[PDB]
């Protein structure tokens, strides 16, 4: 959960630009770990 | 929310913190009114009875007489959990999730029913811990209605055999297509006999004076059967009306009480009320805000207080 | 316009706005030619009474 | 102010109705909103600091 | 033709779930709709006993 | 020419369409694709069986 | 309660051995097969006279 | 009988029922592949003997 | 850590016209049918 | 009228008599207004049709009329495994000329 | 609170407008819960569930189902309506308009069906855009359960002909329930299906008791005790019915569970529950038809 | 056609190796299969010697 969620909370300290932009969730069997921006996350602070 | 938390007692398995994650939205029955407690009585194990578990109908009597509370917030430490039976009172509409193959509605009363069905089993086990987890399956009320008369039946048949053993199952279920089949594996007796006899003495009641009246209508309901629709879409094939076919009796003292008045009041009374004395009471009810008008499995519906 | 629920504050925010045709004759006509896909199959359901 | 080709021959008169029509304004939400968490409530104003 | 090359047939009883329905027996309201303003008697040889 | 196929045969009975063929198919006569389902839990082998 | 070509497949009694009685003792039904003999027992929906 | 199943077959007589046939094919394709900028991220480590 | 906007301007008769397409720029990702 | 014509086939009244007069059996079944059916959700393609009570002048300034016809949101909504009739939320702009 | 705006739609006329200023503080039904709502999601037009109008029982399902609104402030252009079911219990102060009866300063009141009163009454019409607002009516809990047996009793007089039930006396005035002109001729076919639903459940499952307990019992706690509480009750009633009436386990049983899922529907149809209170403040505890009361948010 | 101009030949003297080995009669599984959840009496006329 947070082994991958702290690459969320350093994507929260970003360097990487991500080029062409599509919809996340057709990839949804590609990732090692998903998370949803839904405008919000008690947790990301 | 009048705010009650239940601590993480005593260590952790790894993935399993992450197994508390996506129970968000869950409930669990806690037989108290806490500031804190324990997670011993949360799990099955407290479910389980002196020496024996019970049935998915004495599940119905087991959380008959305890306390639904919904996940709140998941920390590590504790995990809140809101008291439905008093703290519903949330214009924020405390969310839920739908842990059901049923795609709901919108407006629909949402009653909780344990876990019966034959793929979702909702079954999680903590090792740590020795614990396992029973959660309820949230469902529309009227399914939720269509469910709890047939395993009661189903025990109906556990008490007489008589018949060849190709039984109608009570294991179809129907709701607009969707072939549902659930699990028949136990039936204890006493959770089939005190709910057999509640469906008993309720129907007694049900019947007074002025309902005898009513009885002599039989034959003039298959008069309005070969000229309509709506009445012989509403005389069922599998129905003994269509049996019984195959007369004031006067005793008449007073004739100002208003006998057929009276006779509509205590059939409501007993048989009115034949969903809620037998399962739960529904508390719960389909509210979203965007406008959508059903709730995916797997969603996170927000709810509001009792229909 | 606010409004407090459960969790916190939950401001939300509309503008209020019109319209008007201002064209006294026809204005914007749209043509319609390409197809992705029908949505339905064509059919062979029978009708239940 | 439409034009006029105003006739020949006793066919009767051509009349300019210089009409003012008149429209109608609708009116429209537009709403939008955005959450706001059970904590950075006391933060943002400075009570838990 | 289906949405694929798709042969399908209809074979007319697929019509049994509208014809054979006991609403085809329903003319009670068109003896209603049709006896206002009633017709005079025509030579009734045919339409007695 | 080459590595050899293996034909594999299946009972079917003789007044099954030709127009079931000529068009890609299972060759057990239906549909049995998980991913024609809906995620209910029971759309497993219940669609196949 | 069609499987196989070569055997049937039919709701019969329970328990009763076949060479003996007149009229079964109906009780719970259960399924049982036979040996088709030939291959005109197959039924005349799967063969056109 | 599958004994009677030669002599029905091994002399060409059409035994009631019928067949459907299924291979297993393998070819060797040519593949083009197109790729985005930033398609990976790649670690040099350290070597060692 | 009055000016110029490019667009695409096709002359056609004697007229021209600002053809321009959405969806790739200002609908995408926003689970918005393109109307 | 069928004392008069068809305007689509002029020669004649109908091309259907079991259709296109009153009580003409399309217009038992297939008239909201008697509604034998109707309370069943499943989207009946024949109501556009055998209505009388909708067809009951139901605009006739022509050119007005074309403009609707990028409206008028539609019997159908695509939204269920088999076609129902429109629940009153969740309009679709469809443009259906029929 | 969480106020909620119904848009009001083009071209209407000034009675029109008027119609608009005759229902501030009314109640009204709508299925989502939607900031921007329009009038569309309102009418009863909107309330067609078969292809057909509605009858008494069309809407109270509808009535059980959709959602409470009551117009605060009406508006050109929106409609405000502070809705009851949002808000946690007891605030957000909301004010209604009585009909005939009381409305005392308890009661919890109940909406439900206008034909059990004038149906042209608040079957409020719209000239322009042509749609219609039938109000429902706000009837406090004993009388609201009262009126609704009494019509489906005076429903199966109508049936089958061959005392009078109609007078029901309130605690000071005679509330006269007949309104018979031109009415009662339109109850007994708007209430048409639902004496169906009331006899049907009844036939069903007296006539399947009595083929339920003659085959149980025998098929022992609740054997002894069916009776127990039942003496010369349940066996008194297997006297009188069972004698002038006449008398298959495997349809029984698979008529069990159908006749109780009617059941499960007659239970969230009828009986009618409270969903907004009446207890205010500094009011002279009775409210009068016609006047505004305070009405508070939660039973 | 084969991997050539090539023509073949399925004839149904193909089958031998198919279906003439001895599991054709093996059906003691799916009479095992069959007979849990048990059937109702089918009225057995033709099936009680």
């Amino acid at each position: 959960r947070d082994p991958p969620g702290y690459r969320y909370a350093a994507a929260m300290v970003p360097t990487g630009s991500i080029l062409s932009t599509i919809e996340v969730a057709s990839h949804r069997r590609l990732f090692d770990f998903f998370a949803a921006v839904r405008s919000d996350e008690n947790s990301l602070y | 929310c009048f705010e009650a938390d239940i601590a993480i007692p005593s260590g952790i398995s790894r993935p399993d913190a992450a197994a508390l994650q996506r129970c968000e939205g869950r409930v669990v029955f806690l037989p108290t009114i806490r500031r804190q407690l324990a997670l011993a009585d949360v799990a099955h194990e407290s479910f389980v009875s002196g020496g024996v578990s019970p049935d998915t109908l004495g599940l119905l009597l087991a959380y008959r007489r305890r306390f639904p509370a919904v996940i709140t917030r998941v920390l590590p430490t504790r995990i809140v959990a809101c008291p439905v039976d008093l703290g519903l009172t949330h214009a924020g509409t405390v969310n839920l999730r739908n842990t059901s193959p049923v795609d709901l509605c919108n407006g629909d009363p949402v009653s909780l029913v344990p876990p019966v069905f034959e793929g979702q089993a909702t079954d999680v086990r903590l090792e740590s811990l020795d614990l396992t987890l029973r959660f309820p399956v949230p469902l529309p009320t009227p399914l939720a209605r269509e469910i709890v008369a047939r395993l009661v039946a189903r025990g109906i048949r556990d008490l007489n055999p008589r018949t060849p053993g190709e039984l109608p199952d009570l294991n179809v279920l129907y709701y607009n297509g969707a072939r549902l089949s659930l699990v028949a594996d136990v039936q204890q007796l006493a959770s089939v006999n005190t709910e057999l006899r509640s469906l008993v003495l309720n129907m007694v009641y049900s019947i007074t004076e002025g309902t005898t009246l009513i009885l002599t209508l039989i034959p003039r309901l298959l008069a309005l059967s070969a000229q309509d629709g709506y009445v012989n879409a509403l005389l069922q094939m599998q129905s003994v009306t269509r049996e019984a076919a195959q007369a004031p009796m006067l005793m008449q003292d007073g004739e100002r009480r208003l006998p057929l008045y009276e006779a509509l009041v205590a059939w409501l009374a007993h048989a009115g009320q034949l969903g809620d004395i037998l399962a739960l009471a529904p508390a719960v009810r389909v509210c979203t805000f965007d406008g959508a008008a059903v709730v995916q499995s797997g969603d996170m519906a927000p709810v509001i207080r009792y229909p | 316009a606010r409004h407090e629920t459960g969790g916190g504050v939950n401001f939300t925010l509309t503008q209020p706005r019109g319209n008007v045709d201002l064209g006294v004759g026809y204005t914007a006509v749209a043509a319609t030619g390409t197809v992705r896909n029908p949505v339905t199959d064509m059919g062979n359901l029978p009708q239940n009474f | 102010h439409q034009p006029l080709i105003a006739r020949d021959g006793p066919h009767p008169v051509e009349q300019p109705v210089h009409n003012y029509m008149t429209k109608v304004i609708d009116r429209r939400a537009l709403n939008a909103a955005f959450s706001l968490a059970t904590e950075a409530i006391a933060l943002l104003t400075g009570e838990a600091l | 033709w289906g949405k694929d090359h798709q042969v399908l047939r209809l074979s007319m009883e697929n019509a049994v779930g509208t014809v054979c329905h006991p609403s085809l027996m329903n003319i009670d309201a068109a003896v209603g709709g049709v006896n206002h303003d009633p017709v005079e008697a025509a030579n009734p040889y045919g339409a007695y006993v | 020419h080459g590595q050899d196929a293996v034909c594999e045969f299946i009972a079917t009975p003789v007044a099954t369409d030709i127009n079931y063929f000529r068009r890609p198919c299972n060759p057990r006569g239906r549909a049995a694709g998980g991913v024609y389902a809906g995620d209910k839990e029971g759309d497993v082998i219940a669609l196949m069986y | 309660l069609e499987l196989h070509p070569a055997f049937d497949f039919f709701a019969g009694v329970a328990d009763v051995e076949l060479p003996g009685g007149e009229v079964p003792p109906a009780g719970p039904g259960a399924i049982q097969a036979t040996w088709r003999v030939v291959n005109g027992n197959l039924p005349l929906a799967l063969c056109p006279v | 009988s599958p004994v009677a199943l030669y002599h029905q077959l091994k002399t060409g007589l059409h035994p009631g029922f019928g067949f459907t046939v299924v291979r297993q094919d393998r070819f060797v394709t040519e593949n083009v592949l197109f790729s985005e900028r930033a398609s990976e991220a790649y670690f040099l480590g350290q070597l060692q003997v | 850590e009055t000016t110029r906007v490019r667009a695409d301007l096709v002359a056609i008769g004697d007229r021209l016209v600002f053809l321009e397409a959405l969806e790739k720029r200002i609908y995408a990702a926003t689970n918005v049918p393109y109307p | 009228d069928h004392g008069q014509s068809d305007p689509a086939r002029p020669f004649a009244a109908t091309a259907n008599p079991w259709a296109s007069q009153r009580f003409s059996y399309g217009d038992l079944l297939y008239n909201g207004a008697y509604h034998l059916n109707g309370a069943s959700p499943v989207l009946s393609p024949c109501f556009k049709f055998f209505t009388a009570a909708d067809i009951t002048a139901k605009h006739r300034c022509l050119e007005r009329l074309i403009v609707e016809t990028g409206s008028a949101v539609s019997t159908a909504t695509a939204a269920s495994d088999v076609q129902f009739k429109r629940p009153p939320g969740c309009r679709e702009l469809v443009e259906d000329p029929c």
